[PDB]
RNA sequence: AGUAGUAACAAGAG
RNA sequence: ACCUCUGAAUAAACUAUU
RNA sequence: AUCUAUAAUAGUUUUUC
């Protein structure tokens, strides 16, 4: 985690919860391999690709 | 100077030849929705009308 | 509360409840515009048709509660039939003029408020100034003018931008109000609108009519800005103008712009007279700009500009030898340039010319925002020593003074479609182009400029091409550091001298650009067009020809030169090419001379054509001349000397002489005239005997007659596709 | 009949 | 037959006005 | 000095045997 001089806006029960989130969503991509495409895609987002 | 029957002499296929020439080198999804409109245009139906 | 409510009531409805659901904002405007179809083609005959039916009106279902179904005399007011795909039902013209008479009467005082650009408009018809109507030779020249000014500092977009932030605070989306001039609109409009008891979309149709600028081409005379064009079809005519000066107050960049105007015509024309100095100020005393004279606005007007400045030293006031570029004040420290026209290629590809100064000089600059300090020579920026307040000033300076120097780097930096004449193919200031392509976007200008090693002088720092103060290298000649009237003489040749001796202003360095004025400009003399456009000075000069050519023939048979010196081709003169000039004044002499030598040979047109021509100083040289070039709007147009030209052509069918497209009058056939074919003011040592001979071999150019001798005979191709035989006397 | 002119009107629909 | 309804919107560019 | 706002309406221009 991150965030602007160390400002936690939330209590660390919420950001702990934020934070198991992610872990189960990245649990459940891997348990599929689509973890590692997801992860290579990330620079190549905010670029609209005209089709 | 005037033309006779410019428009019934002009073809849809030559305009698809100029855009395709005007388009060179440019993205692949802007040469299709330019060539779009002549291509309709070359297998166009004509409404006949009252009657 | 009532909003949600009654949406709260559409979503209850089943169909109201599926547009509301399956439409989105995009499509909203789609089903604005949905319509069952107004089947409306012929709207003129359709109003006629439909105003002879008993109720062709549709008003709102309250008519029936506010206006009685029948009249004093029982006319029907309304009927109870609805209108097609509304609630509106249908009512008779007699319900409208029965409510302007009986119906409530509200207070109309915000009226005057809420249009108050028409009603600027009343009262400046109302107190106007109406003067002569004056019965001319009009050249309406098709140019962009205003016809709503807005507010100057603003484009469009710019100005609905403002008008989004002031009217709709919470609308404006992604926008942020950048310009300085955008911010203070917006505080100003802010503050004057507070508490206002207006619907928020009239007021924002208020701000459009008071700042949104609109421009269009129309065929003008006199001056361009709103004022005048809004009265257009009453100060100008076809062979008429009406002097008028509309009642309000008048801009004063207006002001600025038609003086600058006047005095560079009035500078210009009097360049070619005898005594240049008394004609200066003899114009400017007969001139009027908006209705004001001439001389109390130079008494009370702070406008840098060398034809300005030398109208004021003419008369005795003090001048600052300044002048305007780009937004900065330049002022000539020390130096002398002599202007010279050189063709560039630029980066992308266009080829134009560029008048160019020579010699080495220096120059302070000053800005509302930035300093600087600049020398240059020939297309060549010596140094620059910025000393602006922030970033965007100093690269505006930069900017500014690379375009200046007119380094062909800077030309070679052009990117882009850049054009150099106008939509409608009218050639634009180069400088200006430049300027306005490089402060769009100049990475691609300060990557090929340079960079250059500094060495630490005085603590004034470096520039990158990225903006940055590095301090080890900088822009090449490039250097940032931190943060009057005079008395003068002016000689008989309009030549601005200070106190010390040196001098400070010429004629030759009075641009030659041939503008138009934002105000009408009135001048009082015998010839009112002295000091007007190239091609109304070239019509008035042949009319006024056509016109005197009773007394003007005499005088060429008898006294020429008096004829050649009249004051009335001095406006014709200042159009001729300065280096030019005293070649074709002789060139013409000569002709006129074999002219009278050779009885019978009496061409009226061509003696008209080029009599103008001989109206200056002569030199004497053996160059023959096809065509005589004059200057209209920066293009040299060619008169032919021999057959019709685009500046003259004679149509002898309707012998009626145009001039520019311009009727000039009708010429009338002199006892005199040769009808032989036979023509002694074509060639300047050969006279024509006829048409093609075979004869005499091939046909040579006229380029290349030196070789031959007295009485040799030959076919030259003079003219346009024509060869005719030449004998020399 | 007339308007009109390369096809219509000389009422149409329910 | 009464009765009832109805009196008819090409494209593009431009110009004018708002 | 530059200068195609957006939108709506009306008007104008744009033919073979
Ligand atoms: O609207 C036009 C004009 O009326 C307006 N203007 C002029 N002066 C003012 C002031 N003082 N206030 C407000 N508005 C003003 O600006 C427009 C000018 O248009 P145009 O006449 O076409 O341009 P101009 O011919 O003036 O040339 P321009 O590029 O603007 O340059 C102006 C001035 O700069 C001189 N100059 C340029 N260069 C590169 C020079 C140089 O190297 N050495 C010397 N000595 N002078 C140089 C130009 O020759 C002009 O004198
Ligand atoms: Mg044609």
């Amino acid at each position: 985690e991150m965030a602007t001089k160390a400002d936690y806006t939330l209590d660390e029960e919420s950001r702990a919860r934020i934070k198991t989130r992610l872990f189960t969503i990245r649990q459940e991509m891997a348990s599929r391999g689509l973890w590692d495409s997801f992860r290579q895609s990330e620079r190549g987002e905010e670029t609209i690709e005209e089709r | 100077g005037d033309n006779t029957k410019w428009n019934e002499n002009q073809n849809p296929r030559m305009f698809l030849a100029m855009i395709t020439y005007i388009t060179r080198n440019q993205p692949e999804w802007f040469r299709n929705v330019l060539s779009i409109a002549p291509i309709m245009f070359s297998n166009k139906m004509a409404r006949l009308g009252k009657g | 509360m009532e909003r949600i409510k009654e949406l709260r009531d559409l979503m209850s409805q089943s169909r109201t409840r599926e547009i509301l659901t399956k439409t989105t904002v995009d499509h909203m405007a789609i089903i604005k515009k949905y319509t069952s179809g107004r089947q409306e083609k012929n709207p003129a005959l359709r109003m006629k048709w439909m105003m002879a039916m008993k109720y062709p009106i549709t008003a709102d279902k309250r008519i029936m509660e506010m206006i009685p179904e029948r009249n004093e005399q029982g006319q029907t007011l309304w009927s109870k039939t609805n209108d097609a795909g509304s609630d509106r039902v249908m009512v008779s013209p007699l319900a409208v003029t029965w409510w302007n008479r009986n119906g409530p009467t509200t207070s109309t005082v915000h009226y005057p408020k809420v249009y108050k650009t028409y009603f600027e408009k009343v009262e400046r018809l109302k107190h106007g100034t109406f003067g002569p109507v004056h019965f001319r030779n009009q050249v309406k020249i098709r140019r962009r003018v205003d016809i709503n000014p807005g507010h100057a500092d603003l484009s469009a977009k710019e100005a609905q931008d403002v008008i989004m932030e002031v009217v709709f605070p919470n609308e404006v989306g992604a926008r942020i109000l950048t310009s300085e001039s955008q911010l203070t609109i917006t505080k100003e409009k802010k503050k004057e609108l507070q508490d206002c008891k207006i619907a928020p979309l009239m007021v924002a149709y208020m701000l459009e009519r008071e700042l949104v600028r609109k421009t269009r081409f129309l065929p003008v005379a006199g001056g361009t800005s709103s004022v005048y064009i809004e009265v257009l079809h009453l100060t100008q005519g076809t062979c008429w103008e009406q002097m008028y000066t509309p009642g309000g107050e008048v801009r004063n960049d207006d002001v600025d712009q038609s003086l600058i105007i006047a005095a560079r015509n009035i500078v210009r024309r009097a360049t070619v007279s005898a005594d240049p100095l008394a004609s200066l100020l003899e114009m400017c005393h007969s001139t009027q700009i908006g209705g004001v004279r001439m001389v109390d606005i130079l008494r009370q007007n702070p406008t840098e500009e060398q034809a300005v400045d030398i109208c004021k030293a003419a008369m005795g006031l003090r001048i600052s030898s300044s002048f305007s570029f780009g937004g900065f004040t330049f002022k000539r420290t020390s130096g002398s340039s002599v202007k010279r026209e050189e063709e560039v290629l630029t980066g992308n590809l266009q080829t134009l010319k560029i008048r160019v100064h020579e010699g080495y000089e220096e120059f302070t600059m000053v800005g509302r925002r930035a300093t600087a300090i600049l020398r240059k020579a020939t297309r060549r920026l010596i140094q620059l020593i910025v000393s602006g307040k922030d970033e965007q000033s100093i690269a505006e300076a930069i900017i500014v003074a690379m375009v200046f120097s007119q380094e062909d780097c800077m030309i070679k930096a052009v990117r882009g479609d850049l054009n150099f004449v106008n939509r409608a193919n009218q050639r634009l200031n180069p400088m200006h182009q430049l300027l306005r392509h490089f402060q769009k976007d100049a990475k691609v200008l300060f990557q090929n400029w340079g960079i250059e090693p500094i060495d630490n002088v005085m603590g004034m720092i470096g520039i990158l091409p990225d903006m940055t103060p590095s301090t080890e290298m900088s822009l090449r000649g490039v250097r940032v550091s931190k943060m009057e009237r005079v008395v003068v003489s002016i000689d008989r040749f309009l030549r601005v001298r200070d106190q010390r001796g040196n001098v400070l202003l010429s004629p030759e360095e009075v641009s030659e650009t041939q503008g138009t004025e934002k105000l009408t400009i009135t001048y009082s003399s015998s010839m009112m067009w002295e000091i007007n456009g190239p091609e109304s000075v070239l019509v008035n000069t042949y009319q006024w020809i056509i016109r005197n050519w009773e007394n003007v023939k005499i005088q060429w048979s008898q006294d020429p030169t008096m004829l050649y010196n009249k004051m009335e081709f001095e406006p014709f003169q200042s159009l001729v090419p300065k280096a030019a000039r005293g070649q074709y004044s002789g060139f013409v002499r000569v002709l006129f001379q074999q002219m009278r030598d050779v009885l019978g040979t009496f061409d009226t047109v061509q003696i008209i054509k080029l009599l103008p021509f001989a109206a200056a100083p002569p030199e004497q040289s053996r160059m023959q001349f096809s065509s005589l070039t004059v200057n209209v709007r920066g293009s040299g147009m060619r008169i032919v000397v021999r057959g019709n030209s685009p500046v003259f052509n004679y149509n002898k069918a309707t012998k009626r002489l145009t001039v520019l497209g311009k009727d000039a009058g009708a010429l009338m056939e002199d006892p005199d005239e040769g009808t032989a074919g036979v023509e002694s003011a074509v060639l300047r040592g050969f006279l024509i005997l006829g048409k093609e001979n075979k004869r005499y071999g091939p046909a040579l150019s006229i380029n290349e007659l030196s070789n031959l001798a007295k009485g040799e005979k030959a076919n030259v191709l003079i003219g346009q596709g024509d060869v005719v035989l030449v004998m020399k006397r």
